[PDB]
């Protein structure tokens, strides 16, 4: 195919510069992201050439291969391979790059070994299925005595936020991550979780809000504090209706007609404001907007009337009120009402919010993100959605495993146990495998500027007679038990990590032709 | 406005000032110490024993890799005239001492990284300037307080040895770091005159050939040339050599103005014949009578005079260079003669085993030069494994031919590896307080850019600079202080004493000197004029 | 090192003498109009007005 | 003894000293 | 430097790019000429781009690194350490270059393992000391009993010559390298054997003449062949002398004293010629150009004359013949004529040579190449000069080591039996030098397509517990000993290997700055 090419513009390469390209475009991705794994590791600053380049400071590993824009094509497998695992479990994003990519790494290896490829497939396959028995086995779960589970979610919150910007935070931020999650007390919807950045103030200053805050402040001749009020919401239209009938005209006769028309207008949208406050309410939350007409008759009546809040703002208000939508006005009897305490309004950062205080059935939260510019705001609310995620996850699978390295260990001796029992041609492919695993602990230990060289020789060496607890303390430099220290992360989100490398390292080591077809407008 | 005048006209001061560039503002300092500290960092890497060479390519396209600083410096192409000051800062180094060339680059990015933080509190560039020539008088006269040698050139050569170790330490001879040390050392003292304290580096010829090893450097006591003896069939080996050196070549005398003989009878043409042979048989016989079995001559043969070479038993060579035939008679105490006619036994060399010596599969055959006789010159063959290594040693072994001269101008010596640095930081900072009228930030910044070129040499070591330099500087202060210093391996004890990490006082009293002055010429500038582009 | 602006920045006494010469320059105009010995001027557009 | 070695060869030591110098200029520039 | 620019068409790069355009360099060079070494490697063929080519085909790696032109600055090192080592000992150019180029790929390995450059150095200073112990202790000597030395120099022929192009000719072309060298006796001048090549035949029509071979033929109506003569070969000028007075006119005062002048320098000439035929001679070598004056002197005499040879030809004549050069005739008792049997013209390839048969003391020989192209007899004149160049050596130093990958295991047991005894910040790099030992016997038996895998692996078992012989053997693909099949090499090579690749690895891992200048005329 190189010779007598019958392509146009298209090239291609087979078994030469087809796994040379493979093996240098992910290993220079993994090698991309390899200093921001870990409690210690340093974040980066990503930027445009120009025309609104939007700065935007990651250190989640999905974040920046979502943005970097790969020319090459065997890197855009690990670069999707984040975005499931962020979409997924949404942690873990970084650990499965380094990982898939220093299979890849040990797979460039056995390239002057003469190995077969298939022979690498197959015996990474059963030494993934050993890996996965060694998760499994140390999994542990959490049913009643539930003042160990709230002990035991602190840890899986405090482990993902040592690895971000929130490092010296520890105290305050772990009570807004779990505390978040446990006042859904149901399914991780993930959008009840309403988080507002406002600039001013240090970390320490944000707060979970005990109610919720909204913006679209109340009318202007409305009261702007009401005690012990019934919320009532709608999704309905209120002036300027045009109700359903298209090819709908009125044709008149004189403009005397014209103004009665118009008065008969007026007076049906005046009936459905009337509907409404015969549920004896005192505040009105309209997804769509609010004209004058209708917000007259709103402060006659000294009813609130919040206009255009937002398309998802009035499912969390659904969800913090313990209402209903209520659309359509025609059933007082049927329509249920929400509750509150406090409607007055607050002021963060010269900016008026609507908080709804002292609410009923408040299955929803606002946290109220300030930092000290909007990249440490925009670097946050991503540090808080990786370990909120996690959180909305343990509830539902509350097996747990032992990480900061502790994990990789126990996986790594699996392999190695089933490596000396397996037949030549396999064994060196295993090998390689349980070697990879080793290296996500040293990536840990040489970011903080530790003897990466000897803590995972000591960890080898601890793991291979006992100590199934024992991990890597990045604290003070030296090797721990992770059961007394608390680091432990999720179960679910240590098997995807390993999971979703040993897969989409399984697909760029089959390819052995990369053509690629001619592209469109680049000359 | 500018190019414009206020009434229309046209305001031209100068020919094209559109394409000009003139900065004085408040940046015009700042320009000058980012070029010069980028310069220092470069530099730092390759200071100390565990300093990493840096690999330099030529315009040709030749690749040269370097340790030295005079070399690093001046092969690059860096058209900045505040960097090239440091260029020529190097190799002011290089030409008067020859050893500290790396370290007066960063001692000089020292200086001007402290003034920079200096500049921001409103001190004057030249408050600055006259604050470092009253704090670099400290570094002088404290760096003369601990220094003596007992070298006496006959069977105390171990200072002279230990102190060539030193500069050889940080190259890539340290496979050869007992053998090589003990080269410079002999070379030096077979070539010095003693009685003025001067040495000649034109009597230590330095060549250089591929193949063998470092470990085949032998110091030549004699000379190295390319033999060229015309006849094949020549003996290759002399025992005893009467050489006899001339500057005629083998032929009828041709005279230097235009002649144009004129040959009239055939009497007249058998006189050519018969002039011409009797004139390679007297050139030949003239030899012969002094007693001389070795002839060298600067210009060519020609052949009917290199069969009367075999048959008389007499080897020559050909085509010898301007400066080589000088350094033979030297080596073997014999005379240049012009003429033919002007040869005796006196004017004859004395030589032992004069032979050639094959290097594989080449065909260049050296001169091997054994046995001599109270000689003044010799040659040091350098061979090695590629032509980086050997290049790379002759460079090297350089900076160990001069600390030897430096020992034989000064006597005096110091102790190195960072431990005269610290010493000269307390200096200064004791006599900041005698007195804090004006100068006391001044020399402050001068004694915390002393404390640059030791925790440079804690950074290449893999230690930490501000734990090892508290350390070593805290131990001075509490008792007498002694050569306290550092190492990569660490010898045990940080003694520079024991660890015999021993320098020359001027080597480290020009470092101190031009650094300062360097400074001075580049904190008194206040505008640049530069170009814009090239055409 | 220096400021990454894409545009120009001048400090010192370089603007602190343009600012004048660019007052000057309107001064040097309108000083032929002033008072009853003043001359008019003529202001000719591109388009010839 | 030394106590171990961290050689550290590796590219973001010279771009922190490049948010520093270019700060250094956005305070200059309103002092 | 990067920051602030201060080059104009210069870049520079410091331990980021310095170090990592170093070892792409050097180990691309290394992975070139890697399927050139062993006795079943492959050859390359080496073209440029037009403009009278000239095509080499070569095996040796110093030949194929000395033309590429590479542009890389520390790949420049290798292809000058190849250079030496064709220079010093003519034999191991491709083997240091693998092995210069695994120590730095072993160098790279210790990149993540966070490493001080200068200790890997300090650390293959004792590896190499250790390594020159197991050749020196290991080396054979052979003094007297010829028989055997013999033997053992058809040995290192037969190595030499297997990993070329004369693969199946080990049963002639021994026989014509052993035999050369034996008849210099004397020094390796490496150019009394003078090889001609000549299209037609196979390499089996190949012979080592018992004489001597010359061009040039035998003047125009002299004889062709003399029987028993006395070869006399000159250095001197036949007609249009102008004899060394520069400067001397004939100014006569008629045309009638030119014929006399004319007729005067004919009878020196003539004079000249009889003072030659006064040693009793029959045939003349002449070094510069014989005019048609002396010629017909000498055609009347039934003298030969071979005129302008080479100027390196009169030097094998008076080695082969047992003269001297006698460029002046005026003594014919001291000077030493040569001897002969036969100057009879042989026909090789439809070209008249002349045949000097039956020399007396005949130091000098030729080698009479004969091929079916032109590629293959530069292929075969640079292998037999492999192998010339180290039999030249052998009998200057009869020190011989087992080669075929016994060598290498026997330096690698050195070192890891001192890597034991040494502290853990020296002992990873003397490990590493012991794997880059290991990967030449690697690189031979993965050529022939074997299991190099296991090939090594039982290697480094057999010299763990004795066997100082035991080596690889290509024949059948098993481990055989090297004393009884008869595969050394010479010590001085193997030294050469050693040594060189061990100070330029030392060169390039000690660069962590790579600044180049601006080149000229490159835009
Ligand atoms: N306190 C701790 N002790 C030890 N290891 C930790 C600690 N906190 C975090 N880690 C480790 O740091 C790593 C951070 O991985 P991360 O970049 O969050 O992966 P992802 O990008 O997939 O979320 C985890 O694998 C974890 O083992
Ligand atoms: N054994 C040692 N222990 C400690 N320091 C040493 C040792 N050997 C050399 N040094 C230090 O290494 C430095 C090398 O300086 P160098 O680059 O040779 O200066 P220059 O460029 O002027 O020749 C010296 O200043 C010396 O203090
Ligand atoms: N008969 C044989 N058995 C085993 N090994 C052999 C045999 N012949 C040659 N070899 C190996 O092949 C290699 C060829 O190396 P070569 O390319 O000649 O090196 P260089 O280019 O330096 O001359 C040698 O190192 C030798 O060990
Ligand atoms: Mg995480
Ligand atoms: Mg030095
Ligand atoms: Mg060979």
């Amino acid at each position: 195919a190189p010779v007598n090419i019958f392509k146009a513009g298209a090239d291609e390469e087979r078994a030469e510069t087809a796994r040379l390209t493979s093996f240098i475009g992910a290993i220079a991705i993994g090698d991309l992201v390899k200093s921001t794994l870990g409690p210690k590791g340093m974040d980066k600053i990503l930027l445009s050439s120009g025309r609104d380049a939007s700065l935007m400071v990651t250190n989640d590993g999905a974040t920046i291969l979502k943005n970097i824009g790969v020319d090459n094509p065997a890197a855009k497998v690990l670069v999707d391979m984040s975005r499931v695992q962020d979409d997924e479990v949404g942690d873990g994003t970084t650990s499965v790059t380094v990982l898939a990519a220093e299979l890849l790494r040990e797979a460039e290896s056995l390239i002057a070994k003469k190995i077969h490829p298939q022979t690498i497939i197959a015996g990474w396959r059963e030494a993934t299925k050993a890996a996965r028995e060694a998760l499994l086995s140390s999994a542990v779960d959490h049913g009643s005595d539930e003042v160990k589970f709230r002990q035991d979610l602190m840890n899986i919150a405090g482990t993902t936020l040592s690895s971000k910007l929130l490092t010296h935070h520890k105290d305050h931020f772990t009570k807004l991550a779990v505390e978040a999650v446990l006042r859904l007390k149901g399914s991780g919807n993930l959008e009840a979780i309403h988080i507002i950045k406002k600039l001013g103030g240090s970390l320490a200053d944000s707060y979970l809000d005990e109610g919720f805050l909204l913006d679209k402040k109340i009318g202007v001749n409305q009261p702007k504090r009401i005690e012990n009020a019934k919320i009532l919401i709608a999704n309905t239209g209120m002036d300027t209706d045009k109700i359903k009938i298209f090819g709908s005209r009125v044709r008149v006769d004189s403009t005397a007609k014209v103004a009665e028309i118009e008065h008969a207008e007026k007076e049906k949208m005046k009936e459905k404001v009337e509907r409404i406050l015969k549920h004896g309410i005192n505040c009105f939350i309209n997804r769509q907007l609010i004209y004058n007409y209708p917000e007259q008759l709103f402060g006659a009546a000294g009813v609130m009337a919040i206009e255009h809040a937002d398309f998802a703002g009035v499912e969390r208000l659904a969800l913090v009120t313990g209402g209903e939508i209520a659309s359509t006005f025609d059933h007082p009897e049927l329509v249920k009402l929400g509750s509150c305490k406090l409607i007055e309004e607050v002021m963060i950062g010269e900016d008026k919010l609507i908080h709804f205080s002292g609410v009923a059935l408040g299955e929803a939260c606002t946290i109220v993100l300030r930092g000290a510019t909007q990249q440490i705001l925009d670097e946050a609310e991503r540090s808080l959605h990786d370990a909120l995620c996690v959180l909305a996850q343990t509830v539902k699978d509350s097996r747990t495993v032992y990480g900061g390295g502790c994990s990789e260990m126990l996986m790594a001796h699996a392999v190695t146990q089933l490596a000396n029992r397996t037949p030549g041609k396999e064994a060196v492919a295993m090998e390689s495998y349980a070697k990879a695993l080793r290296m996500l602990p040293t990536i840990i230990a040489d970011n903080a500027g530790y003897d990466s060289a000897d803590l995972v020789a000591q960890l080898r060496a601890a793991h291979s007679e006992g100590n199934t607890t024992a991990g890597l303390d990045m604290r003070e430099g030296t090797i721990g038990d992770m059961a007394i220290l608390g680091i432990t992360e999720s179960f679910q989100v240590k098997r995807q990590v390993l999971l979703s490398a040993a897969e989409a390292a399984e697909v760029i080591l089959r390819v052995d032709n990369i053509i690629k077809a001619a592209p469109r407008k680049r000359v | 406005t500018l190019a414009f005048d206020e009434y229309g006209r046209p305001f031209l001061i100068i020919k094209d000032q559109d394409r000009k560039s003139r900065l004085m503002g408040l940046e015009a300092l700042k320009s000058h110490i980012m070029a010069a500290k980028a310069v220092a960092n470069t530099m730092r890497t390759s200071l100390g024993p565990n300093g990493l060479d840096k690999m330099m390519v030529d315009k040709d396209g030749d690749v040269t890799v370097t340790n030295d600083g005079a070399t690093i410096l001046s092969m690059m192409d860096v058209d900045h005239q505040i960097a090239k000051l440091m260029v020529e800062l190097s190799k002011s180094q290089d030409d008067e001492i020859g050893d500290g060339t790396t370290g007066v680059v960063v001692l000089a990015g020292a200086l001007l990284e402290e003034a920079e933080q200096l500049l921001d509190r409103g001190i004057h560039p030249i408050r600055i300037a006259d604050g470092y020539e009253q704090a670099a008088r400290v570094a002088i006269e404290h760096l003369d307080k601990i220094s003596d040698s007992v070298l006496v050139d006959i069977k105390d050569t171990e200072p002279l040895i230990q102190t060539a170790k030193t500069t050889l330490g940080s190259k890539v001879v340290n496979s050869c770091h007992r053998q090589m040390a003990e080269i410079a050392v002999n070379a030096v003292l077979t070539v010095a005159d003693m009685e003025r304290r001067d040495v000649d580096f034109e009597l230590i010829k330095v060549e250089g050939k591929v193949g063998g090893r470092l470990e085949d450097t032998k110091l030549i006591k004699g000379v190295i040339v390319d033999k060229d003896f015309s006849h094949p069939q020549m003996p290759k080996k002399v025992e005893d050599a009467k050489i006899a050196i001339l500057t005629c070549p083998f032929e009828p005398p041709k005279p230097k103005t235009k002649h144009k003989l004129d040959v009239t009878s055939v009497e007249d043409y058998k006189a050519l014949q018969k002039y011409e042979k009797e004139k390679f048989e007297e050139m030949i016989q003239q030899i012969k009578e002094t007693g001389a079995n070795l002839a060298i001559c600067q210009w060519g043969f020609d052949d009917e005079a290199n069969h009367l070479l075999l048959q008389n038993n007499l080897p020559a060579v050909r085509w010898v260079g301007g400066p080589e035939i000088e350094l033979i008679a030297i080596a073997t105490g014999g005379r240049i003669v012009p003429r033919f006619s002007e040869l005796t036994a006196e004017k004859l060399g004395f030589a032992g085993l004069v032979q050639e010596i094959s290097f594989g599969t080449t065909k260049d055959k050296m001169l091997v030069i054994e046995q001599c006789k109270n000689s003044r010159a010799v040659t040091i063959f350098i061979r090695g494994g590629n032509k980086m290594i050997i290049e790379e040693a002759k460079r090297s072994l350089h900076d160990a031919l001069c600390v030897i001269r430096n020992l034989i101008r000064d006597n005096r010596v110091v102790y190195g590896g960072g431990a005269a640095e610290i010493s000269c930081a307390l200096a200064v900072s004791q006599e900041a307080d005698k007195c804090p009228t004006l100068e006391q930030y001044a020399m402050r910044a001068f004694a915390d850019a002393l404390e640059v070129i030791p925790m440079a040499l804690s950074e290449n070591s893999g230690m930490n600079p501000i734990q090892t330099m508290t350390e070593v500087r805290a131990r001075q202060v509490k008792e007498m202080n002694p050569a306290l210093g550092i190492d990569c391996l660490h010898k045990g004890t940080n003694d520079m004493k024991q660890q015999h990490v021993i320098e020359t006082l001027i080597g480290k009293k020009q470092q101190i000197s031009l650094a300062t002055q360097m400074v001075r010429m580049i904190l008194k500038i206040d505008d640049i004029r530069k170009p814009g582009e090239s055409e | 090192g220096p400021l990454s602006v894409f545009g120009d920045r001048s400090t010192g006494e370089t603007i602190r003498s343009q600012n004048v010469m660019a007052a000057a320059s309107i001064a040097n105009i309108v000083k032929s109009s002033l008072g009853p010995v003043g001359l008019d001027k003529m202001l000719v557009d591109d388009i010839g007005d | 003894r030394g106590k171990g070695a961290y050689q550290d060869r590796d590219k973001p030591a010279q771009i922190r000293f490049s948010n520093i110098s270019a700060a250094k200029a956005v305070a200059d520039a309103i002092r």
